[PDB]
């Protein structure tokens, strides 16, 4: 529950979505509109290598800026060893969401685990996850 | 006008530039299992669990799709792992590429006809945007996109961005026309532009001196259809009908899978909320139940006319990659295949979610009919020309190509000796000078 | 009268007809000239000289045994015309697509009479017997049913709708290059050097 | 009460018999140019009568 901008009919109560969801419900007592937002947030993907390799993991949140990573994930109400993932430390911004858990490299290399928007992730050397922009070929010329 | 001794020569040529658009790739989806048949409720979530592994499946399926979208891609643009940059030079003897070579002045290195395809998709990229920021407090009511993003359905965006893809069309393209079709077999090997037309020339029948002595003419040709290319382009916008339907498509399966979340699928509601507000939950069972169904045969609906869309799409690709191997990277004598007339060569363009080709044909323009023998008699032997067709003005007897009406005087070069005068059918009577 | 019809096709048999008469008369008129542009005539024993030099063999070999090699095509084309009038088993593939078609509609059509676990698959005799909310659970069972069929047989449809559309782009392809060329594909054009194709 | 369960089967259906006609356009309209059969049947010795 959150406070809305929505303006209700002076006798409505509840106020309907798209696909038949309650988007916003009047206070009974204080006739105030608050807004009602799933606390399930989609589009989380975790990069790893596999279980063989080692358990160490890479959060990807997608369309989230990383300045509201915490507040969409309700971080707050989270068990510990997953807030770590929420306001971390190897924090990378790229165009598909921004990720969380991995190192940031300018060295281009061949894409390895693929994320998204030209950003490839790769388990290298003691060793830790990096991610890089993918390298297309060898420059030349003629 | 069929006669059994009437020949057409045709005299001049033209040079046409087509164009030929293939759907590359579609949109990459992800379904969330749970959240949109039950969201937020740990009740219909165990009821749910009851029903196995239906949707590990759809998840499976879609996860395939997404990737053979970015194999797609991948095997249609990576064709050459070699990066070759446009040459400082624009000495092509009078080719002027300036309208399909990169422009650096743009924030994308895109050329001026990338420009006008990208902008002829209207699409505005829906799935980008909406960085959870979107779907917050305002007056208004969610967008058709905030609707999807909430009861779990998502966009995976492509592996290679739109400047990748511009990076590899350019490097094909400097390749193409500072070396041939060289790069695509081993090393670009360098080799002057008219020289490369020559050579083009010679493989669709025409002698190389033709070329040669009408440079000036080919040239201004080639200018004026690739300006007539870009006029059309800049005028029409349903010559991109294809990558705009794929998009429609798909974006209005999407809807419809989320506006089909309000059906009653025979329960007393179709909102999940007022079911177990109002009954007791062993009667709250079948009809959680029977919304359970109905949600779930629509997630099979949607997974099932993807993979089909999918099949389409990994078709068109290929034909796709084969059309950019044989056009693009040589010369192809495959007929209605690079283009209408005889192949010349083909320019690769990038487009949203596509590929654009323009193929360059030569196209005979005016013809001329003429008299022909199959054969000229001698002293007692019979002569064939050993490449062209014997033509008549009415007075003398000449040898000329095929395509192109040059006659030149019968020598003992021209034409090889076989047999006698009596086998042969049409065999006319005339002078063979040595 | 349950619900299913027939749309009839865009081209009748007759212009069908006319395009494949008019691809016949410019082919044997023109050679292939008149798919690259503007259609110039020559006379057939020279198209054939051309295509004998396009497979490898000097053109005076077709110009010095012209006679036997008429008689040759005659006689084949002969003995292609009475394999069709002897046989019938050569049109597999299109009697086939028209059976599982027609298959296909009848069995859609012979699923109706299905209970779907209902009391009776008859509408009629559900309304006539039981009260309307009571009536609701077999109208919706048999709703349900009835549903699942159109869904399965629309499934099928658009399967055999792709296959039938990857043999048309096989066959606009095979005209493109058999009949409006000479193609140097092997086995691709008949088995042996290609030298024309009819359709 | 069932939603658009049926729209799309009417969809799928339509596209497929566009795409019928489409694949018989394809097929047997390249020549836009309707040429006629010549008086003659002079093609030296060749019988195309049947
Ligand atoms: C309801 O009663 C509570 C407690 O006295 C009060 O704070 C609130 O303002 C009341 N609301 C209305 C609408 O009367
Ligand atoms: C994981 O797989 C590798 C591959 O053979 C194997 O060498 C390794 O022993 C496996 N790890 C465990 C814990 O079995
Ligand atoms: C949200 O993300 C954008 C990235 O486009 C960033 O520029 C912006 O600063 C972020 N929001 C905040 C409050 O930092
Ligand atoms: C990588 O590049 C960024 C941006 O220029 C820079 O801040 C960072 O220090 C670089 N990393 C290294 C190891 O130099
Ligand atoms: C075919 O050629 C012969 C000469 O060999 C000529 O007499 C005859 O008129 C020609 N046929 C036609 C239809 O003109
Ligand atoms: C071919 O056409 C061009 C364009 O009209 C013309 O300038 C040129 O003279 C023509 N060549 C011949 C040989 O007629
Ligand atoms: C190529 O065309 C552009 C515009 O179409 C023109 O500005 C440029 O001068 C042309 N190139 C040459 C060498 O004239
Ligand atoms: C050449 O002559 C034939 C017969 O005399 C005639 O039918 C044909 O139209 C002529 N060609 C041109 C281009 O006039
Ligand atoms: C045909 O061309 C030759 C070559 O110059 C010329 O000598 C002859 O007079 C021409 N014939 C006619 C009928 O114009
Ligand atoms: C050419 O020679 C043949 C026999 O060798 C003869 O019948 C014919 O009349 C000759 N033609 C001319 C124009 O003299
Ligand atoms: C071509 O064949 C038909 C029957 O097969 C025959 O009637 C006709 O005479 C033949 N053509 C010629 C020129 O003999």
């Amino acid at each position: 529950l959150t406070e809305s901008n929505k303006k209700f009919l002076p006798f409505q109560q509840f106020g309907r979505d798209i696909a038949d969801t309650t988007d916003a419900v009047r206070d009974p007592q204080t006739l105030e509109i608050l807004d009602i937002t799933p606390c399930s947030f989609g589009g989380v993907s975790v990069i790893t290598p596999g279980t063989n390799a080692s358990n160490q993991v890479a959060v990807l949140y997608q369309d989230v800026n990383c300045t509201e990573v915490p507040v969409a994930i309700h971080a707050d109400q989270l068990t510990p060893t997953w807030r770590v993932y929420s306001t971390g430390s190897n924090v990378f911004q790229t165009r598909a969401g921004c990720l969380i858990g991995a190192e940031h490299v300018n060295n281009s290399y061949e894409c390895d685990i693929p994320i998204g928007a030209g950003i490839c992730a790769s388990y290298q050397t003691s060793q830790s996850i990096i991610a890089y922009t993918m390298s297309l070929g060898a420059q030349n010329s003629v | 006008a069929y006669s059994n001794n009437s020949i057409a020569i045709p005299t001049n040529f033209t040079i046409s530039v087509t164009t030929e658009i293939l759907p590359v790739s579609m949109t990459k989806t992800s379904v969330d299992c749970t959240m949109y048949i039950c969201g937020d409720s740990t009740e219909c979530s165990n009821l749910l669990l009851q029903y196995g592994s239906f949707c590990t499946q759809l998840n499976r399926a879609l996860t395939g799709i997404a990737v053979e979208q970015d194999k797609n891609t991948q095997e249609v643009f990576a064709q050459v792992k070699q990066i070759y940059k446009t040459p400082q030079i624009k000495d092509f003897g009078g080719f002027n590429f300036s309208q399909i070579l990169p422009d650096p002045s743009k924030p994308s290195k895109r050329s001026f006809i990338e420009d006008l395809l990208f902008n002829k998709v209207t699409l505005a990229d829906a799935g980008f945007i909406k960085q959870y920021g979107d779907c917050l407090g305002d007056i208004a009511a969610r967008d058709l996109i905030c609707a999807q993003k909430f009861n779990g359905l998502t966009v995976l965006p492509p592996l290679l961005t739109d400047e990748m893809i511009a990076q590899y069309t350019s490097a094909l393209l400097a390749g193409t026309i500072t070396s041939g079709w060289t790069f695509g077999a081993g090393a670009a090997l360098q080799i002057p532009f008219a020289m490369q037309m020559a050579y083009r020339f010679n493989g669709i029948g025409v002698t190389q001196n033709v070329l040669y002595e009408n440079q000036k003419l080919i040239a201004n040709q080639f200018n004026s259809a690739i300006g007539k290319i870009q006029d059309s382009l800049s005028s029409t916008a349903s010559a991109l009908g294809k990558l705009q339907d794929v998009v429609n498509q798909n974006a209005q399966a999407l809807n419809t899978l989320v506006k089909q979340l309000s059906s009653n699928f025979g329960a007393i509601s179709s909102v999940l909320n007022d079911i177990l507000s109002r009954l007791d939950p062993p009667e709250a069972e079948v009809q959680i139940d029977r919304l359970i169904t109905g949600r779930l045969q629509s997630l099979q609906t949607y997974v099932t006319q993807q993979l089909i869309r999918a099949a389409e799409i990994r078709a068109s690709a290929n034909l796709a990659a084969t059309k950019m191997s044989e056009c693009v990277l040589g010369q192809s004598k495959r007929v209605d295949f690079c283009g209408k007339g005889y192949h010349l060569m083909s320019f690769p363009q990038s487009a949203p979610h596509g590929v654009v080709f323009l193929h360059v044909t030569y196209v005979p323009a005016q013809e001329k009919n003429f008299t022909t023998a199959p054969a000229i008699c001698h002293d007692g032997k019979a002569h064939f020309p050993r490449e062209g067709v014997f033509v008549s003005n009415g007075t003398h007897w000449f040898v000329t190509q095929r395509n192109f009406y040059e006659p030149q005087i019968i020598t003992t070069d021209n034409t090889f000796v076989s047999g006698n005068c009596d086998v042969v059918i049409g065999i006319v009577n005339n002078t063979v000078y040595d």
